[PDB]
């Protein structure tokens, strides 16, 4: 701890853009092949392939983090400035149902103007499924003003973003020392950004959630709303909406903490008016974590000699089967920028994730649960994103032990038992997915024959009744009686998909106690096949990255290389970075499952209408009562009655969506040609376009080459998921659009 | 004392050198008490308790999950499919030595041993079929 | 009252021995052992 | 504390200071006569949303901000080097410049004796001025 | 002056560049009497009466009048001092400047001269620290009932 500072290190010159490959001199002396141009722009963010001393690598990276940083913030500006132009927000404010949320508009140049979809509101547009309008509610944003000087405000903060990656940089720099404070970086992260941010928003929605709460959930018109000011310049008007208001900080210091008792609570459960989670719920519990976080952000060594430190630490934790256990480790996370990065990919990958589930299970914001295809959207969105995340933490799990990894400085003996029975690992987990493929696939090829084969699907009730509610159930009994016994001060369950015959409807339903049955054993269960193949070939490429029986001077070839040759039978696509490339494909193929099986099962049981004269009918009712159960259900009721919603809308506003959805498998088949094909063939293929080039001269100085091995296949799998994420896009926004 | 005897002997003296959750301390000695490769015995012996184990249950799966379940008869599928296995699975088994031919000398682990005890497992696999199919009558 | 404020002392002189010889950690931590108290004790609910 | 930077951020404070004074000097101008006199009746038709979307100026304003363009577009490169441009007005004011160098002794460094103040008075005066009359309807609290 | 074998430290700071709170601490306290001494001073409108004065008196009306330049200029003078203390040293101190530390050197000071003295610089902040027990000593009644003349 100690401000060390090395003021001005590059300078601030226009000299470095001039030359197309300023960041390495092996990238700017010989640009004479077309390999060079991609090589470019491969290696551009690839930065320990650049130089070695740490005090610029620390400074090239923090300069990456302000700069997406300032990315993500003119992206963030222009999102409150969409909802007020060109949208219909207000009018939504005041009447949230028979307005279709929409927040972009076209114009009239080739007749794309059927796009306007007639959402109401007094405004045509194109409808959204971004979740802002639920979280502007949420916020007690009402008038457009309000949107407008929030956007002007994030473009001061976007600013002084830029001007500060500007300016530890080609202005300041701080030293190689200020990096190794990470015992001072969780101190400043978990208090300060976790704890003052769990804080900060805490104190906010305790004084504008009657905006919300006490005001639009009553019937005022949105004119007749007061202002957020003449609540607080007028402390007994929050003393009205709330009769604990009147203390104003009294009973805080008397611990008389039960006379705070009219904002803060532990309700549990939705509201019956908004469509979500309680305002005042959530207003406590970012409370409750926010003192966590006070608490939990005081642990590591300052400058003042108390607490622990990430050393020590580590270097305590023992174990009999792990011998010289976690100690090392610090070495390992304070050394290695990347080595960082895994374990965050990693957390953050899987936090997107679960951070999903609890979107649609508890519904946080109002007017959520009935927007089906923004709580539709958005699940799937953090899935794929944390995805993405997971398989970049194995491709830098990768990176560390051909990167970062030595045999004589950095040491745990965990690390090195991961290494050393590395061939134990991946064994267990190999036949861990081969038993959870040839049963849970299997049954499906079983039961996809016992049906075409006559009366066996017929004799399979009875074990349709096995496995689905046997496993499961009592957990979800738990949560029915999990209030009033082991939950004294709540007054519901966690969410209503717990709370058996315990249905909240709005007009529409909100949430189902999502009766588990016929196949959820069958979905999840191919989830776990697709995710214990993931995790294998994942930490295959982590482990194998450094030492491996095949070839065992591994190291000296890298990490983005093609393979060695056609020796030892045929040495082929053997690098991590390939674990990583076809990680990528079994995440796409886990992810992809994931979605289908949240998305149709919603609609299914969970989705639906509700009448008098009935109970529940849902959109789908429920039919994956037996067509979940084979192969062909998933493409029989499931894949095919879709293109009733995606491909009808050409006279409607929806026929973008079918021309993305039949657009993107081209882009999908077009990576058909990179993943199958070889550099060899093409590169004999561009010679005699090249001396069609040398016939009339017309051949570039830049001679004209094929795309490089790797190169070649990261644009296939980049296609392979473009092209195999916007069929799902334009699916996804297809039905839900159609049965809303 | 160099490096004072191996950070403690890599905790509470591990060791364990045929050990690792292939057979533990116990288990290795209860594996050369298990018939399937026991000590001090030849001919026959070494099988025999080989098909009493797998012929004993392979009458359990497809008395309750095969393709025939659903009346009185059913009693007979989980045995008609396993003695029809039995015989596949004794000449696969069987077949093995045939293919082995470098161990003439060795006799034990390569074609004498080798058929004396599958000899063993052909009347342990029917005969075991035919233990377990006597003990769930009398309950019936 | 006085009872919750030497509660609160209490609490934060329980907390004097050998691993809270440290000043300021000692009276921090103090509070933490205080008002957990009194919310365990919350004017006497319990069950 | 690096020079290239330093250098647009000295320029524009230069650059917008005398453009902070001859607003100043403008909007005071042009309100000289209607300041007081019952305060203008709240400004007036001079207040900004009474104004119909500026019909007739934004045709002019557009032609100001093209005139304006190359008039900066000369200051760019006018800046650059000391030849032509800046030597011209460099031996012009060095004329003054020796004059006030023989008052001040050795050098006396006309940026300290008022290239700073002046720059920086002029922003945060017509950053303050800009708020009291343009960003405040409702007073709430009294403003002394 | 009295104490034995216990451990703990009487001011000080680790890296000891903490001059933005310790410089200005007794010089914060001079401005914290002005409201004991206070607005009224004789005749004329008063400004505030009794011990009410700092917040039930604190006026109605207060986010402009109570000046936000009053409050905005306070952390301006700060800027000046209380920003420069790291190092920052600037041109303008001293005549012929030009290798500052080979001229007039200082050093520790603990040799033979100077002796018997910072005992009056170190007298302010005892006072200072005195302050925090005995202002706060005043605070503890001030939530209360506050029945009377208190
Ligand atoms: C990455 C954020 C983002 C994105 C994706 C868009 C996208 C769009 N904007 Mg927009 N805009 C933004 C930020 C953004 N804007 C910000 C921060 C502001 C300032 C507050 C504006 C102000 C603005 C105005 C005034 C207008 C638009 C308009 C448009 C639409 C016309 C396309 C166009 O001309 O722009 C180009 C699109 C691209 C270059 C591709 C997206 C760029 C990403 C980074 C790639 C389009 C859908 C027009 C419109 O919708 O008509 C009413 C319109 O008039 N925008
Ligand atoms: C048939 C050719 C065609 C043409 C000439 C245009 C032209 C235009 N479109 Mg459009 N569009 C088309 C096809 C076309 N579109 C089709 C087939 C679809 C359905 C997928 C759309 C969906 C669409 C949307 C949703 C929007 C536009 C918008 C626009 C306008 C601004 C787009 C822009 O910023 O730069 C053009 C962008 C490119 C040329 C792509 C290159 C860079 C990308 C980002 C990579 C622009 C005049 C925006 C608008 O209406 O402005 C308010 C907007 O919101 N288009
Ligand atoms: C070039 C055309 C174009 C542009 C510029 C935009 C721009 C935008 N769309 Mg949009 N959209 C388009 C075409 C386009 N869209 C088409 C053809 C459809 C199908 C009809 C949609 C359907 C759609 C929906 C449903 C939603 C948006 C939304 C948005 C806004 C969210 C920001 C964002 O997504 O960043 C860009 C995202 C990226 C992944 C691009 C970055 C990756 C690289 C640069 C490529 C943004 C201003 C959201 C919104 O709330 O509107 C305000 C929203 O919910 N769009
Ligand atoms: C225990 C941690 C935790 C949990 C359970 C929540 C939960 C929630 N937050 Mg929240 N938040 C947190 C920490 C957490 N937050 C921290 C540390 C910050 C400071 C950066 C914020 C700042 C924040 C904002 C600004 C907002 C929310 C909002 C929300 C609600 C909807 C958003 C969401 O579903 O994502 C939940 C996120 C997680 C589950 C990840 C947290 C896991 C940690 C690492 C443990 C939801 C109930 C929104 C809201 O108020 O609803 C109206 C909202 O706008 N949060
Ligand atoms: C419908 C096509 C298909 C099918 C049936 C399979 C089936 C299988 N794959 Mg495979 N895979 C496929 C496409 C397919 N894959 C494609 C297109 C790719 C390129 C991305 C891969 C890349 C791939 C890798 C890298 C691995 C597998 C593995 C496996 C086996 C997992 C063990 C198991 O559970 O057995 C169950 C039997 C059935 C479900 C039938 C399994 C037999 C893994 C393996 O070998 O076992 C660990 C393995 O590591 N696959
Ligand atoms: C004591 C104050 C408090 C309050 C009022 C809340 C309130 C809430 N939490 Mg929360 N939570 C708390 C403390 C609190 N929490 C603490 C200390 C933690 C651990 C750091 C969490 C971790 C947590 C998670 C991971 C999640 C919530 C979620 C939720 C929302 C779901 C509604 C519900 O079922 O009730 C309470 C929710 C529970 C999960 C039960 C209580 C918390 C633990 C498990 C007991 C809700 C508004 C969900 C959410 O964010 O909505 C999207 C969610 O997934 N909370
Ligand atoms: C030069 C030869 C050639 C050509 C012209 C095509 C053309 C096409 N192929 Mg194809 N393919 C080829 C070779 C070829 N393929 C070979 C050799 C193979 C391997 C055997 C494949 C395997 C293949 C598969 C697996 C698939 C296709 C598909 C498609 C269609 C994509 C639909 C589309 O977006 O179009 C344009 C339509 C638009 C609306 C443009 C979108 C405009 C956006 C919005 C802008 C398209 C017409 C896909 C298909 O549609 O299935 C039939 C499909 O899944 N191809
Ligand atoms: C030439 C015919 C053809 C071909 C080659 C494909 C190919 C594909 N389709 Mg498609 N489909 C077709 C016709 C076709 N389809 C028709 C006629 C319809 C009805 C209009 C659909 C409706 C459809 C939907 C709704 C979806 C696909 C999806 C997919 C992709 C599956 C992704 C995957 O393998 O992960 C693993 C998938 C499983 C293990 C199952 C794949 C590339 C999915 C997709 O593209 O995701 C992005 C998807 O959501 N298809
Ligand atoms: C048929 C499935 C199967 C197979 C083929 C293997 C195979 C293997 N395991 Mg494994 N194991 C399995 C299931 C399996 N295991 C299960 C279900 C668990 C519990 C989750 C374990 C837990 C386990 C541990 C903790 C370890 C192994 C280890 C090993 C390797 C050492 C040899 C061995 O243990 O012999 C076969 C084992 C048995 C026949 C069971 C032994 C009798 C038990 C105690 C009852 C080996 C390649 C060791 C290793 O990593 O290699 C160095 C090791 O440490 N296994
Ligand atoms: C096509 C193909 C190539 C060749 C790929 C090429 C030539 C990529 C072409 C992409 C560029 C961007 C197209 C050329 C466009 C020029 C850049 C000109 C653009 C100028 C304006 C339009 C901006 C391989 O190298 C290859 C390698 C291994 C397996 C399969 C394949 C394979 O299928």
């Amino acid at each position: 701890v100690k401000v060390v500072v090395d003021r001005d290190v590059v300078p601030t010159s226009f000299e470095k853009w001039a030359k197309p490959g300023h960041f390495s001199r092996s990238l700017a002396k010989g640009p004479k092949t077309t390999t060079w141009i991609w090589n470019l722009h491969a290696d551009a963010h690839d930065f320990d392939s650049h130089t070695s001393s740490l005090e610029e690598v620390s400074r090239k990276i923090f300069s990456a983090h302000f700069g997406q940083l300032a990315i993500i913030f003119i992206w963030l500006s222009g999102m409150y400035f969409h909802g007020a132009r060109f949208s219909n927000y207000v009018a939504w404010l005041s009447n949230p149902t028979g307005i279709k949320p929409s927040a972009q508009v076209v114009w009239p140049i080739v007749g794309q103007q059927i796009l306007n979809a007639d959402v109401g509101g007094g405004m045509q547009g194109i409808q959204i499924t971004s979740g802002l309008f639920q979280l502007w509610r949420a916020s007690g944003i009402v008038n457009e003003l309000q949107l407008y000087v929030t956007a002007l405000g994030g473009l001061g903060m976007a600013g002084l973003m830029i001007f500060a990656g500007w300016f530890h940089y080609h202005k300041a720099a701080p030293k190689l020392e200020w990096f190794q404070n990470v015992e001072s970086m969780l101190n400043h992260h978990l208090a300060g950004l976790l704890g003052l941010g769990s804080l900060s928003w805490a104190g906010h929605q305790i004084h504008v959630s009657l905006p919300i709460n006490k005001l639009l959930d009553a019937g005022v018109a949105p004119s007749s709303i007061p202002l957020p000011h003449e609540f607080i310049l007028n402390r007994n008007l929050m003393a009205e909406l709330y009769p604990s208001f009147q203390q104003g900080l009294v009973p805080f210091f008397t611990l008389n903490w039960k006379q705070y008792s009219d904002i803060l609570t532990f309700k549990g459960g939705l509201s019956p008016v908004t469509g979500g989670l309680w305002l005042t719920d959530v207003a406590h519990h970012h409370l409750a974590i926010a003192v966590l976080f006070l608490v939990a952000g005081h642990m590591y060594r300052t400058n003042w000699g108390i607490g622990h430190s990430i050393k020590q630490i580590l270097e305590a934790h023992k174990g009999p089967l792990t011998g010289e256990g976690h100690k090392g480790l610090y070495e390992i996370l304070t050394t290695s920028w990347h080595a960082n990065l895994a374990i965050n990919l990693a957390m953050l990958g899987s936090l997107s994730i679960i951070v999903a589930h609890h979107m649609y299970a508890m519904p946080p914001y109002p007017y959520l649960a009935t927007d089906y295809p923004t709580q539709l959207s958005l699940f799937t969105h953090h899935m794929w994103i944390g995805g993405f995340c997971i398989v970049g933490a194995g491709a830098h799990a990768a990176i560390y032990m051909v990167r970062d990894y030595s045999p004589t400085v950095n040491f745990n003996n965990v690390l090195d038992r991961m290494i050393r029975h590395r061939d134990a690992i991946i064994s267990h987990l190999n036949w861990v997915c081969i038993f959870l493929g040839m049963h849970s696939f299997g049954l499906y090829i079983h039961n996809d024959t016992m049906r075409a084969l006559g009366r066996a699907q017929d004799m399979f009730s009875d074990t349709a009744i096995q496995l689905q509610p046997v496993f499961a159930q009592w957990i979800q009994q738990i949560h029915t009686l999990a209030p009033g016994n082991t939950a004294v001060n709540a007054l519901a369950t966690a969410s209503y998909a717990f709370g058996a015959d315990t249905v909240t409807v709005g007009s529409k339903i909100a949430m189902m106690p999502i009766k588990l049955g016929t196949a959820d054993f069958m979905v999840h269960h191919i989830h776990a096949f697709t995710i214990h193949v993931t995790t294998l070939i994942l930490l295959k490429g982590v482990l194998y990255a450094r030492n491996s029986r095949l070839i065992p001077d591994k190291a000296n070839l890298g990490f983005r290389f093609p393979c060695d040759g056609p020796g030892r039978g045929g040495t082929c696509q053997v690098s991590a970075w390939d674990h990583v490339f076809l990680g990528l494909f079994w995440m796409y193929n886990a992810l992809s499952i994931v979605i289908f099986h949240f998305s149709w099962k919603m609609q299914s049981d969970v989705w639906g209408t509700v009448t008098s004269n009935g109970a529940i009918s849902h959109i789908t009712g429920g039919n994956f009562a037996q067509s979940a159960i084979t192969i062909n259900g998933w493409l029989r009721d499931f894949l095919w009655a879709q293109a009733s919603q995606v491909i009808q809308s050409y006279g409607s506003s929806l026929s973008a969506y079918g021309l993305m959805f039949l657009g993107a498998h081209f882009v999908w088949a077009f990576s058909l040609m990179f993943l199958f094909s070889g550099r060899g063939y093409w590169q004999e293929l561009i010679e005699s376009i090249v001396w069609a080039h040398n016939k009339l001269k017309v051949a570039p100085a830049i001679a004209p080459r094929a795309l490089s091995i790797t190169q070649g296949r990261a644009v296939g799998v980049a296609h392979y998921l473009l092209g195999g994420i916007a069929t799902t896009w334009a699916f996804f926004l297809a039905r839900i659009i159609a049965v809303g | 004392m160099t490096d004072y005897i191996k950070p403690y002997n890599n905790d509470p003296f591990v060791g364990h050198l045929a050990t690792p959750i292939n057979s533990s301390s116990l288990t290795r000695a209860y594996l050369s008490q298990l018939p399937i490769y026991r000590r001090g015995v030849s001919p026959f012996l070494r099988g025999l308790e080989i098909g009493m184990a797998h012929g004993y249950f392979l009458i359990g799966p497809f008395v309750q999950l095969g393709p025939l379940r659903n009346t009185d008869i059913k009693y007979l599928a989980g045995l008609l499919s396993a003695i029809g296995l039995i015989v596949i699975l004794t000449l696969g088994m069987l077949l093995y030595g045939a293919v082995s031919f470098t161990n003439d000398s060795q006799d034990l682990e390569s074609v004498d041993g080798w058929r004396q005890l599958a000899s063993g497992f052909l009347l342990g696999a029917v005969g075991g079929a035919g233990f377990a199919y006597l003990l769930l009558t009398l309950f019936s | 009252m006085i009872s919750n404020l030497v509660g609160v002392a209490v609490g934060r002189y329980a907390l004097g021995r050998s691993d809270l010889t440290q000043l300021i950690a000692s009276m921090c931590f103090g509070h933490i052992i205080g008002v957990g108290i009194v919310l365990g004790l919350s004017n006497m609910g319990v069950i | 504390t690096e020079v290239f930077s330093l250098e647009w951020l000295r320029e524009a404070e230069i650059k917008h200071c005398r453009v902070a004074m001859l607003a100043v000097l403008g909007v005071i101008a042009q309100e000289f006569g209607t300041f007081d006199f019952y305060n203008a009746k709240s400004k007036l038709q001079l207040s900004p949303d009474l104004h119909n979307q500026f019909v007739q100026n934004g045709a002019l304003q557009q032609i100001l901000l093209f005139v304006c363009a190359w008039e900066f577009i000369v200051g760019l490169p006018a800046l650059i080097e000391s030849v032509n441009g800046n030597r011209e007005p460099g031996y012009f004011g060095f004329d003054p410049l020796k004059l006030g160098g023989t008052v001040g002794s050795a050098q006396w460094k006309r940026m300290q004796a008022g290239e700073l103040r002046n720059g920086r008075l002029a922003m945060i005066a017509f950053g303050g001025f800009f708020h009291q009359q343009l960003l405040t309807k409702q007073g709430i609290i009294e403003q002394l």
